[PDB]
């Protein structure tokens, strides 16, 4: 089965370079071309360039000559390198195969890698501040505000995963170089506050994991 | 061997280092020898000569009104390029979009004699077949002449496949041009109609 | 570059329906047109190449047609696994370019959002920050508007909104709206209101709290 997979660095500081290795299997790089395509968060696809079986290349001039695609046929690897990334180069990057068959003018992007997410930022790894959202002073909806972290992603669960049917966890939004998201859970009134409801937030990049119990507000 | 018919013949010479400076003189000599066997004239056989590398240089245009002897002299003086690449795609593009942008003599047949001794990087071939198909649509016959072991055989076969009259001549070296010359002139002459 | 346009970015349908996604190029592209499918999980696959040829593995309910500038991808009978975003792509000339995408969505009965508002936690206040959070959950259709008011006055600065993708199980959407203020500014007012405008109601769905009624 034809396969392609990207190994990227995850993060790139503005003005630094991006290096990604695409490892392929199920076909020989001598007989096929390999392209790179990227997708900025929430946006469409942009074709970046490709490398033909013979190692010659085609690049999208919108990249301003910043891009290099090279490869090692014997190791089934294709290398993308891009100079001086800026915030707008933040995107998920995919390596995709194409037949590179000029005899048949056939260049379809026929098998795609799963993609590797690249974030361009000068932000420092920062754990989230997790705040419990209890109603102010049937079903009840509770929440957790997960604010000021970097980089993506965080994982949010309720009661260590026991609660899931009434859970809504929202995509994060980038505020001031830091990400913020919220998660809500709706449960029967008979279960809260009589029993515990806790949100669990893990942030792998920080190796952090915090639990926040949702409690009726300590109002005087 | 002498062709007196209505024909526009375009000579496309590979300017790469796949041919040495001396082998390129032999190629130019074949071009002059071919001209001597054609009734060079605006009313009969018109000729064009282009040397192609990564880009190309036209030495004679079909419309150039000069004595056949001065045209033979120009051909004999074509400069050796010795380029790393001689793009067959770009020169066919030049032939399609510049030489035959308009078809001035629909009463003549048109032939592109593509003298090839090398193989362009694959990225340069992206539109290759579309250029060959565009030429077919304007009734420009493409005759690939492979010379030497680096001649792009894939492209030679692809050209033959695009149209029945696009017959190929595959040679082992420029030394064979002299031997196959009358045979080639004869095949090209037969693709052209006689004057009324 | 050749510009590819997919006029509808959001297309609603019911399972079992015949669905057609359109794509047009800024110039003749000689049928050099491909179609791709990106599933909600991000996986991209080629479906149709050279206007109408089906790629390996693709079921026959998918077909493509067109010429010149106008192309169409048709799904003869929509299946659950087909809920995804579809992109056309031209190869008439480099650089290759893609249409902006057409994301399919499943139709269901209209449903009003369940709105809940939350005052800033005491923990967050302790750090000098104050976010007021409002959830508008499980509504349909996806179009919705949220308005904030502090002591009766509309507030537009400091608000960040986030929308979930359609829920696979009940076909609804949810949205979050967060108003962030400094602790002093927050402590400078009393009523905080979240108002939701959606087609299910002709009056806004309002939720409020008074910083002092707690």
């Amino acid at each position: 089965q034809v396969q392609l997979k990207e190994s990227g660095p995850g993060l790139v500081a503005p003005s630094q370079s991006l290096s990604i290795t695409c490892t392929v299997s199920g076909f020989s790089l001598t007989d096929y071309g390999v392209d790179w395509v990227r997708q900025p968060p929430g946006k469409g696809l942009e074709w970046l360039g490709m490398i033909w079986g013979d190692g010659s290349t085609d690049y999208n001039s919108a990249l301003k000559s910043r891009l290099s695609i090279t490869k090692d046929n014997s190791k089934s690897q294709v290398f993308l390198k891009m100079n001086s990334l800026q915030t707008d180069d933040t995107a998920r990057y995919y390596c995709v195969r194409d037949p590179a068959d000029y005899g048949n003018y056939d260049y379809a992007l026929d098998y795609w890698g799963q993609g590797t997410s690249v974030t361009v930022s000068s932000a420092k790894t920062t754990p989230p501040s997790v705040y419990p959202l209890a109603p102010g002073s049937s079903m009840v909806t509770l929440g957790c505000l997960v604010k000021g972290y970097f980089p993506e992603p965080v994982t949010v669960t309720w009661n260590s995963g026991s609660l899931s049917s009434g859970v809504h966890t929202f995509p994060a939004v980038l505020q001031s170089d830091l990400y913020t998201l919220s998660s809500s859970v709706t449960v029967p009134s008979s279960t809260w506050p009589s029993e515990t409801v806790t949100c669990n937030v893990a942030h792998p990049a920080s190796s952090t994991k915090v639990d926040k119990k949702i409690v009726p507000r300590d109002c005087g | 061997m002498y062709c007196s018919r209505l024909l526009d013949l375009v000579f496309l010479l590979d300017g790469s280092s796949r041919l040495s400076e001396a082998e390129f003189e032999v190629l130019k000599a074949f071009v002059v020898d071919m001209m001597e066997r054609l009734r060079v004239s605006q009313k009969w056989v018109r000729v064009a000569v282009v040397e192609y590398h990564d880009g190309s240089h036209a030495y004679i245009g079909l419309k150039d009104r000069k004595r056949p002897s001065e045209l033979r002299r120009i051909a004999s003086q074509v400069k050796y390029a010795g380029s790393q690449v001689a793009s067959t795609s770009e020169v066919l593009k030049y032939t399609l979009f510049q030489i035959f942008s308009k078809i001035d003599r629909p009463e003549a047949s048109r032939i592109a004699l593509l003298l090839m001794a090398s193989q362009e990087p694959q990225r340069m071939s992206r539109n290759f077949v579309r250029y060959v198909q565009g030429l077919k649509k304007k009734k420009v016959i493409v005759i690939p002449v492979g010379i030497g072991p680096h001649a792009n055989l894939k492209q030679i076969r692809l050209i033959e496949k695009q149209a029945p009259e696009n017959k190929a001549f595959v040679l082992s070296s420029v030394d064979e041009l002299e031997q196959q010359r009358d045979e080639i002139v004869s095949y090209l002459c037969d693709l052209a109609p006689e004057a009324p | 570059d050749i510009q590819m346009t997919q006029s509808p970015s959001s297309l609603s349908a019911s399972l079992g329906d015949r669905v057609t996604i359109s794509c047009s190029a800024s110039q003749d592209i000689n049928k050099y047109l491909n179609w791709y499918q990106q599933k909600p999980d991000g996986a991209v696959k080629l479906l149709i190449f050279y206007t109408s040829s089906l790629h390996s593995g693709v079921p026959s309910r998918f077909s493509g047609s067109g010429s010149g500038t106008d192309y169409s991808l048709t799904i003869s009978n929509l299946e659950p696994e087909d809920i995804a975003t579809y992109y056309c792509q031209q190869y008439e000339k480099l650089p290759w370019t893609f249409g902006g995408g057409t994301k399919l969505e499943v139709k269901r009965a209209d449903a009003a959002p369940t709105v809940s508002i939350f005052p800033p936690s005491s923990e967050q206040l302790t750090s000098g920050g104050a976010s007021v959070v409002c959830f508008l959950n499980n509504f349909y259709p996806k179009d919705i508007n949220v308005k904030w008011k502090i002591d009766g006055s509309e507030r537009q600065n400091g608000v960040l909104n986030s929308w979930t993708d359609q829920d696979s199980k009940d076909s609804t959407y949810s949205m979050s709206s967060t108003l962030t203020l400094t602790k002093d500014e927050y402590e400078r007012h009393n009523s905080y209101t979240c108002e939701a405008t959606h087609k299910t109601s002709t009056s806004p769905i309002v939720k409020s709290f008074n910083r002092n009624e707690c």
